[PDB]
């Protein structure tokens, strides 16, 4: 059926990715950028007022 | 919680000690080769196929 | 402030059989010198 050597539409070509991935989740975390933790050793604590 | 040291050392080494207890019990107070291969046990046929 | 008591780390789990589970915990807590410190304000419709 093909006649003038095409190329275009030939079985078995490859898929040529781009190589990288994409990702635009913010983590710019305000909050948490600001003053940071202080280490405790129990699940509960307190502060007195 | 910034503590110095929490691991479950504290409750394996008295299980340690239970089982120490256990063991000294164990061997001089009731038990007496529990009849696991009794009727015959000379005829195991070898490992008691049964 | 925030406090912490565990920092994040990564755990494995039972295996399952073709399963390969994981696991990540985090333990945080938050704490405020003074209630009345600071303020908050929600929004609302007008007139």
């Amino acid at each position: 059926n093909p006649t003038l050597f095409v190329s275009y539409d030939q079985n078995g070509k490859k898929l040529s990715f781009a190589n990288w991935i994409s990702v635009l989740s913010p983590q710019d975390t305000p909050f948490v950028s600001m003053t940071g933790k202080e280490s405790i050793n129990q699940t509960i604590f307190s502060w007195q007022t | 919680n910034y503590g110095r040291g929490r691991e479950l050392m504290y409750q394996l080494e008295k299980k340690g000690k239970e089982i120490k207890r256990d063991l000294e019990k164990i061997l001089l107070s009731g038990q007496a080769r529990t009849d696991v291969l009794a009727d015959q046990y000379l005829t195991n046929s070898a490992a008691d196929p049964a | 402030t925030q406090m912490v008591l565990r920092a994040p780390k990564r755990t494995e789990l039972a295996k399952d059989g073709s399963y390969e589970k994981w696991m990540i915990e985090m333990e945080v807590g938050l704490r405020h010198r003074n209630p009345y410190a600071s303020g908050v304000l929600f929004t609302a419709a007008g007139k």
